[PDB]
């Protein structure tokens, strides 16, 4: 009759942490195969039956909206990494679930959670110090122009792809499109449009805005196409 | 006419005008400007475009190919190619990608954990093995044998390797620094910090409370 | 939100389940391939009744709620504008490649590795087709054999009763809008 | 592929690699379990007589042909 | 079929029989209340993934927020929760002291009742030990606040209260809250937490925070006026939008020209409405909801400072300080109900413009701590540390007496009370000795939350106290289960925090022991 | 001592044997981990303290780094067994590692069971 | 297999299948010829669809509760 | 098709029983062959990897599976080596026959075809051998 | 297949032999060292032989399992050859199997594990011999 909970579901101790560790691995499995350029795609269907195919880890987590409490922590952390950077959400999501998996058997053996936190806070700072000590600055290495090194980095992602035979042309289109912008660079600014048919090398790079122009109404031999 | 709103709004930020629904308020406040405009013949169809706009912080890249999957697969890879070039100019300090930096930290933290007596030894070592997942899944997703690569990769770092990592193209290890597979060091630093800070929030939790509603 | 009753299946059990759906769309159309293909009785939502063996019309009416099958239909939507004829050949070949891929998943091959293998073989096939090709109207604008070859394919459809008069009409139309020298027909 | 599996190697890449070495080379290419990988078996001195491989295909195929010809079995008394 | 339930005749309530130990069951409800907060005790307290009633996720370790969100339905637990609410009166800390200590008194009482000792004799021992503890606690006073109003002094003593709410960042918060508290202590005999307000702003991190005088509001000034010294501040709850007439006011429009005529008539009316604000000698206006586009220019026409306060608590905060009350009509020229202020100006701090109500002409006894944080849940948890931190020094305006922390007093007070029970003959010694062991639960909580064998901490804390080394507490460290001096480290607790906590905890435990049967009723 | 040496030796060989030699290294720690539990002490700390004094012997041969440090069960602290006199025969540690390895090999080769 | 063996043993030029039950194989005589662009896009679109399906291993859709 | 009479179920019954004997003896092939545990009815247990000894201690009851056991004895009498390789080859050919029979190929056509591969097979091994 | 017995294959057979050897180790794990705890030995009749010696336990320990009997036969080899260290043998062998069984779940073949453990024992005996002290 007189109980304390009366609907208030609550559990504490080691079983709660282990339950959150397993729930976090589910979010990892949802974005485990999408790591890298050649990662497997993921098909997502909304309520209306509309399909969504994408191998981007950030876009996948936005569409899931998992209701588990522990899973929301990773999603909000990964979402912040997307807003601040736009890349690395999968690495953050996988490493977090993997830090939790490796300390899982020690948590079951009676190791306190707070001792585990001192290790991550300690190992993290040592890792951040090792990155800066071993990292290398590359601005004018080998007296090569930046337009050439950036071409190598561009074709690297495009290597062994469907445009591998003509990636020299496509590699220059990336460096050209980025160099056209001002100091404030952003991915959304540089748009892309698709035109079926024709050779791969015929891909054009308009400096301004471009569109198909399906307008085929009357008006020819008038309406001068050039304006100052 | 028949211009998509995205192309119109893309030209709005490029020209610096305003898309006014009704034609009654059309005036110099909403009207845009440009330096050179010309109608071309890309692939036979006409493509209008204003070049040298006042707020010309945007552009467009028209793709061509034998099908949509040639362009769609090309569309995905170029968007990251823009980010790679966008990243190298911003941050000059970089590290080897493909999990090369993750294996170096695994060597440093693991060798450091031995000199740390106490319960932090097993945990800092556990932190090191957790970094193996980044080069591991790149091998598993690429269809390679993670055992033969990770064992051959972890052995190279012990002999003196610092940039060797996973090569998604060839099923073998490669110097990702010499191969120009780079990533920003500060972006990778923020990944470990957000990872540990995210794991610490879950580890520091011991009980869940739920108001009955 | 709405995590309850969420679809959750991955690994070989998911790929084989996806391959199972594509095979059903292929096996349904494998019999309608060629002039001796078996027709398909389509009943419209309005209660109409139609019978045909057109690969494109079969896919447009086939409202398969499976998502993997919808992509097979979206593929054929583009093929009608490029190839025109072998719309069943694309779906039948895709179902064959997926059926043979199922034998490879048991051997322990990754799907991305099979994807790279078919891309390599597809280039070998495309390279071989040019070797065994032959020209018709090379270095000359001619209208006689252009009427002959197009007339053979039309003989399978309901235009067989007056198939010859249709082929001459399709030549003067393309010849009018487009020039055989430029070789860019719209 | 069974020998490669027992030797810790990949069953597919081992026979897949050897099928190219046999198209280009000869029968010397085979699995060497002593070293744990593909090697020139002619140099390792790991050989067997011809009757083992010939009698195996001969007797095995005759059993497969015999089993294939079984339409049904009848229980007598 | 007989024999049914025994001692069940009042609405069929679950009446535990003599074998089922009805008293033992109300104690178990209180022990479960302690385990929900025993882990959050100390600087290494474990956070709780609390799910609000609005299905909102919050990760915190504050006791008052845990119980406020945890619907405690058992009445035996409500009494201890009511002591926590009474703990908030006269002091702003020691909440988990009530939960952990009372849970140990009841948990240890079961060991006495199981032996056969009467519940009425157990109560007499705890009441005697509570009276004895109040005599020993003054003798444990190690240091006392100099009351020099020094930030170096106020920040040093404040570090202990800030920790266990937001650990690691105890240096910044101690300096900021010290700067806010020192500026009001000159107002002798009037210090209160209501003066030191808090304003959270989305920002980089906690390090980017600072203190500013006056009632600060994060919403920048919407108008174009930079500063205005006008006293009359007109507060309106109704937003600037299309007017509606309280009478019939039927508006019929048919043609397009009539639409433009009525539209112009509204703009001419709104121009007269904002004109009335300046006519009443008030160049300041506040709005709750949206602000219109034409009314915005009217605020700049007469140079009326436009103010936007979307939060309701922000509006009521001004109603009780300046006096400007919100009226239901949109811009009624009611000059009588307006406010009074010495200075109102905009200021940019941390790359953000914030509205300020500074008291330049008047002496001024109000302040505000502008917190910066990249997460709303993080700033809210830091706000709870400000209340527990500021209230620590609201108590120091009273008798300034500090005692050691880290479980140091809990062992000495237990050691002094255990000796009193050993020499005291009779049955009260059993409950007096267990009253001392109840204090040991607090060091056991700090040791368990730090990953240390608690029995080893009690063994060492008693040895150093046996040698007379008072002021020795638990050394918070994962890899060092030893102890250290709390005086040298600077860890100090408040006297009144322990006094009112030991008092209210004993009354809550005694009040639960006095109850033996929970019975339903009906009006 | 073998926990550190074999873990470093594993990085030199590779070839699908780096993990096995590493697990062989981690498996030996059960002996000091089991002896610590039986001695009523924290096995995680004492096992970590042994590997630290033994790892420092590998980094450099300087005398500041302690060497050949054992485990004292009574005091619950590492101690140099050369002074304490906690010695064992060499054939014991040699045969026990050989026989234990042959036993795990004999069981790992069992991938099937046939009952009659 | 009979047509394939004829493409090697009988003669090297390609030979088709007589589906209409005409005289024999060698569709060149039967005048049944398809476009080179047709076959190139046929097996290309088919491969592209197989790669797109092989690179999908999770179809997630929330259910109605 | 109707396929009223189903005598093919006996082919799949004999192929499955034949493939089962090969799947067990497969892992014990070569010097690195994984050992197997045999337990006698009395209680004794033994460990071995010789494929000949395992087949004898299997107590095979199916007729088709017994043909593989008697087949292995024929290899021992004739050659004395390759006892395990024979049963593995027969199990894979029958497993391969399961794919051909589903395609509508008759066992007699499959039987006569395998003899042609055997005839050409012996020529391949004999040509590349070392006299 | 029809037979006069029973068969069971797969990776679970390795796990069943792993958990068996792990069980036999736990019977003589807490009794390791001079401060080892005593353990009862309930015979079939009802006698109770209480002792902490690991060798005396394994001689009287009767677990009807093949994998456990391998470790019992292993005990006789160590007792006759040396006469000590039998308890550490069963405990070391049990952890090598529990760790190897995890590698097998990571697609590591037992032959690669058997090769690694053989080389580790060789190098371990080398490092031991290089760090002795003569009588
Ligand atoms: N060309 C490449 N070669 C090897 N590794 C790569 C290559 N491109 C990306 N990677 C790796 O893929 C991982 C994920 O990259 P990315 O997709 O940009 O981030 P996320 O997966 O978090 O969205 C990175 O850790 C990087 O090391
Ligand atoms: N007259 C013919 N003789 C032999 N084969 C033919 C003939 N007509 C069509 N085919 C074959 O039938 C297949 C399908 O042709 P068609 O019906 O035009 O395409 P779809 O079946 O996709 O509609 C083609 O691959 C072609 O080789
Ligand atoms: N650095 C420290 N070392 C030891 N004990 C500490 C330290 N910081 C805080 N504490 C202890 O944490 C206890 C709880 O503090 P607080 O959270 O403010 O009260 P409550 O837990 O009642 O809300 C105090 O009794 C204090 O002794
Ligand atoms: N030392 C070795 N190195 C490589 N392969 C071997 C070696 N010994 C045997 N094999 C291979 O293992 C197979 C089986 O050999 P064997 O055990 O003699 O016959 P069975 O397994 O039938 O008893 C043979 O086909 C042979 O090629
Ligand atoms: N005096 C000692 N101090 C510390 N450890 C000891 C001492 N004597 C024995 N041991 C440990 O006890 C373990 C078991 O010793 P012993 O009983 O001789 O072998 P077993 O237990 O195999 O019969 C050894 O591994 C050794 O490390």
């Amino acid at each position: 009759v007189i109980l304390l909970k009366e609907g208030t579901d609550s559990s504490q101790g080691i079983p709660q942490l282990v339950s959150n560790i397993s729930a976090c691995q589910v979010i990892a499995e949802a974005v485990r195969t999408t790591l890298g350029p050649r990662g497997m795609d993921k098909l997502i269907v909304d309520g209306r039956g509309k399909a969504t195919i994408s191998n981007d880890g950030a876009t996948i987590l936005k569409l899931l909206d998992v209701v588990h409490p522990a899973a929301k922590t990773l999603v909000d952390i990964a979402k912040s990494q997307d807003a601040e950077v736009g890349d690395g959400t999968t690495s953050v999501t996988l490493l977090a679930a993997e830090f939790l998996k490796q300390v899982k058997p020690y948590v079951e053996e009676g190791l306190h959670p707070q001792i585990i936190i001192r290790a991550f806070r300690t190992a993290t700072q040592l890792a951040v110090n090792k990155i800066k000590e071993i990292a290398v600055t590359v601005k004018k290495a080998d007296k090569v122009e930046q337009r050439k090194l950036l071409e190598k980095c561009a074709m690297t992602a495009l290597s062994s792809k469907l445009i591998s035979q003509q990636k020299a042309f496509f590699a220059k289109m990336v460096v050209d499109a980025v160099m056209m912008l001002d100091d404030l660079l952003q991915l959304k600014m540089i748009g892309i449009k698709k035109v079926q048919g024709g050779a791969l090398e015929d891909s054009q790079l308009v400096a301004g805005v471009a569109f198909k122009k399906t307008f085929s109404y009357a008006g020819f031999e008038m309406q001068p196409k050039k304006y100052h | 006419g028949r211009v998509p709103e995205e192309d119109l709004k893309r030209t709005m930020m490029a020209c610096g005008g305003s898309i006014q629904t009704s034609v009654n308020a059309l005036s110099a406040d909403v009207l845009g400007r440009c330096q050179v405009f010309e109608e071309t013949q890309i692939g036979g169809e006409r493509y209008n475009f204003f070049t040298g706009c006042p707020k010309a912080k945007t552009c467009t890249f028209i793709l061509r190919g034998g099908a949509e999957q040639f362009m769609e697969e090309t569309e995905r890879s170029l968007h990251d190619a823009i980010m790679i070039v966008r990243r190298a100019i911003k941050n000059d300090s970089v590290v080897a990608g493909g999990g090369a930096i993750e294996m170096e930290l695994s060597k440093y933290l693991r060798d450091y954990s031995r000199t740390i007596p106490g319960k932090q030894q097993l945990l800092i070592g556990a932190y090191a093995k957790a970094l193996e997942i980044i080069p591991r899944q790149l091998c598993d997703n690429a269809g390679f044998d993670a055992t033969n690569i990770l064992n051959k990769l972890r052995a190279r770092h012990a002999q003196g390797g610092t940039w060797y990592g996973v090569d998604i193209n060839n099923e073998d290890i490669a110097d990702n620094f010499e191969a120009f597979v780079w990533e920003p060091a500060m972006v990778r630093i923020n990944a470990l910090t957000a990872a540990s800070e995210a794991a610490c929030l879950i580890v520091s939790v011991d009980e869940t409370i739920k108001n009955p509603r | 939100k709405d995590q309850d009753r969420k679809s959750r299946l991955m690994g070989l059990e998911a790929l084989k389940s996806h391959i199972m759906a594509a095979k059903a769309v292929a096996n349904t159309m494998r019999t309608s391939l060629g002039p001796n293909g078996l027709d398909k009785m389509m009943v419209d939502k309005d209660g109409d009744v139609t019978v045909t063996n057109d690969g494109a019309t079969i896919l447009s009416m086939m409202d398969v709620d499976h998502q993997i099958a919808k992509l097979m239909v979206e593929l054929s939507k583009s093929q009608d504008d490029e190839i025109g004829d072998g719309t069943t050949g694309v779906v039948v070949l895709a179902g064959a490649l997926l059926e043979e891929a199922e034998q490879l998943l048991d051997r322990g091959i990754h799907p991305i590795r099979i994807a790279d293998g078919y891309e390599q073989a597809a280039r070998v096939a495309i390279e071989h087709l040019d070797k065994i090709s032959d020209s018709v109207l090379v270095d000359i604008k001619d209208t006689e054999p252009l009427i002959q070859t197009a007339k053979t394919t039309l003989g399978s459809k309901v235009v067989n009763s007056c198939h010859r008069q249709m082929a001459e009409i399709a030549v003067n139309a393309v010849l009018t809008v487009a020039d055989m020298e430029r070789r860019d027909v719209d | 592929s069974t020998l490669a599996e027992n030797a810790g190697l990949n069953p597919i890449s081992t026979v897949t690699e050897l099928r190219n070495r046999h198209a280009q080379g000869e029968k010397t290419a085979g699995i060497n379990v002593r070293k744990g990988g593909i090697s020139n078996i002619l140099e390792e001195l790991v050989v067997q007589p011809l009757l083992v491989s010939v009698s195996a295909l001969t007797l095995a195929t005759e059993t497969v042909r015999s089993i294939l010809k079984i339409d049904d079995v009848v229980n007598t008394r | 079929k007989a024999p049914g339930f025994a001692q069940m005749l009042k609405e069929g309530a679950k009446h535990f029989s003599g074998l089922e130990e009805a008293v033992y069951r109300n104690i178990q409800a209180c022990k479960e209340l302690a385990q929900t907060t025993r882990t959050a005790y100390g600087p290494n307290g474990m956070n709780k993934m609390v799910i609000n009633h609005l299905e909102k996720l919050f990760v915190t370790n504050d006791a008052a927020t845990i119980l406020r969100e945890l619907e405690v339905q058992h009445p035996a637990a409500k009494m201890i929760v009511m002591a926590s609410h009474m703990q908030e009166q006269e002091v702003g800390d020691g909440t988990n002291f009530v939960l952990v200590f009372a849970g140990a008194l009841l948990e240890l009482a079961e060991e006495l009742l199981r032996i056969g000792l009467s519940v009425s004799e157990v109560i007499e021992g705890y009441e005697i030990a509570c009276r004895k503890a109040h005599e020993i606690l003054p003798n444990l006073v190690c240091c006392s606040a100099k009351n020099l109003r020094d930030i170096d002094e106020v920040s040093s003593l404040l570090r202990t209260s800030i920790m266990s709410k937001q650990y690691g960042n105890e240096v910044f918060l101690a300096k900021l809250i010290a700067q806010a508290c020192v500026s009001i202590f000159p107002d002798s005999g009037h210090f209160n937490v209501d003066n030191i307000r808090v304003c959270k702003i989305l920002g980089s991190g906690i390090s980017s925070s600072s203190v500013l005088h006056g009632m600060v509001f994060k919403k920048e000034t919407e108008g174009d006026v930079t500063s205005v010294k006008d006293a009359k501040i007109a507060v309106y709850s109704c937003p600037f939008d299309g007017m509606i007439t309280e009478t019939k006011g039927t508006v019929l429009i048919k043609t397009a020209e009539e639409l433009m005529n009525f539209s112009k008539g509204e703009e001419n009316l709104m121009d007269a409405q904002v004109k009335a604000i300046a006519d009443t000698g008030a160049n300041v206006v506040v709005t709750g909801g949206k602000v219109a586009d034409m009314a915005l220019h009217y605020a700049n026409k007469y140079n009326i400072m436009l103010v936007r306060l979307n939060s309701k608590w922000d509006l009521r905060r001004l109603c009780k300080t300046v006096g400007a009350t919100a009226l239901p009509r949109l811009t009624p020229p009611v000059l009588e109900e307006m406010g009074h202020c010495d200075s109102v100006y905009l200021s940019e701090v941390g790359d953000t413009q914030v509205v300020v109500f500074k008291h330049e002409k008047e002496d001024g006894a109000i302040s505000t701590i502008v917190l910066r944080g990249s997460t709303d849940n993080l700033m809210d948890d830091i706000e709870r540390a400000v209340d527990d931190g500021v209230n620590t020094f609201k108590v120091l305006t009273r008798d300034k007496r500090l005692v050691p922390g880290g479980g140091a007093t809990e062992i000495e007070l237990a050691k002094q009370i255990t000796s009193y029970g050993e020499t005291c003959p009779g049955l009260e010694q059993y409950a007096i000795k267990k009253f001392a062991e109840a204090f040991e639960a607090i060091p056991r909580a700090l040791a368990e939350n730090s990953g240390v064998k608690a029995n080893e901490v009690i063994s060492k804390l008693y040895a150093v106290h046996q040698e007379g080394n008072k002021n020795v507490g638990l050394d918070i460290e994962a890899e060092v289960p030893a102890v250290k001096d709390m005086l040298e480290a600077g860890i100090l607790d408040t006297y009144l925090g322990k006094y009112w906590a030991i008092k209210l905890a004993t009354n809550a435990a005694v009040t639960v022991l006095r109850v033996d049967q929970i019975i339903m009723a009906k009006p | 001592a073998l926990s550190i040496y074999l873990e470093n030796y594993a990085t030199s060989m590779g070839s699908r044997e780096q993990l096995a030699i590493a697990e062989f290294a981690r498996s030996l720690l059960v002996i000091p981990n089991t002896l610590a539990v039986n001695a009523a002490q924290d096995s995680t700390d004492l096992v970590a303290k042994l590997r630290a004094f033994h790892n420092e012997a590998q980094v450099n041969p300087e005398r500041k780094n302690l060497k050949w440090i054992g485990l004292d069960l009574s005091n619950g602290k590492p101690r140099d067994n050369k002074q304490a006199g906690v010695f064992e025969p060499t054939i014991v540690k040699v045969k026990s590692l050989k026989f234990a390895t042959e036993a795990a090999i004999t069981i790992l080769r069992i991938d099937d069971l046939i009952k009659l | 297999t009979e047509v394939r063996a004829r493409q090697v043993k009988e003669m090297n030029p390609a030979l088709g299948i007589d589906c209409l039950h005409k005289g024999t194989n060698d569709m060149k005589q039967q005048h049944v010829i398809e476009t080179l662009i047709g076959k190139k896009q046929q097996i290309s679109l088919a491969t592209q669809m197989v790669r797109m399906i092989l690179k999908i291993d999770d179809i997630r859709k929330p259910g109605e509760s | 098709y109707q396929d009223r009479d189903k005598p093919a179920q006996i082919r799949f019954s004999n192929i499955s029983a034949a493939k089962a004997v090969a799947d067990a003896i497969r892992t014990s092939l070569g010097p690195k062959g994984m050992d197997k545990m045999i337990q006698d009815g009395k209680g004794d247990v033994t460990i071995t990897n010789d494929g000949a000894t395992i087949l004898k201690q299997m107590q095979v009851l199916h007729p088709a599976a017994r043909m593989l056991v008697e087949l292995s004895k024929a290899q021992d009498i004739e050659a004395g080596d390759g006892t395990t390789s024979v049963v593995i080859i027969a199990g894979s050919l029958l497993d391969s026959c399961t794919k051909l029979l589903q395609k509508g190929i008759h066992p007699t056509i499959i039987s006569e075809s395998f003899q042609k591969a055997l005839e050409k097979g012996i020529e391949i091994l004999t040509d590349m051998s070392r006299p | 297949l029809s037979v006069f017995g029973d068969r069971s294959t797969g990776e679970t057979i390795r796990s069943q032999n792993v958990m068996a050897a792990a069980s036999i180790a736990n019977i003589v794990k807490s009794s390791l060292g001079p401060v080892g705890l005593d353990k009862m030995l309930v015979d079939d009749i009802g006698d109770v032989t209480i002792t902490n010696d690991g060798a005396t336990i394994l001689k009287l320990l009767e677990v009807e399992h093949p994998a456990a009997k391998v470790l019992c036969e292993l005990a006789d080899l160590q007792d006759k050859e040396v006469g000590d260290g039998t308890t550490s043998v069963v405990i070391i062998a049990a952890e090598l199997l529990k760790n190897a069984d995890e590698l097998v779940k990571q697609k590591i073949h037992p032959t690669s594990v058997i090769s690694g453990y053989r080389l580790a024992c060789k190098e371990a005996v080398r490092y031991i011999n290089e760090n002795l002290i003569v009588n």
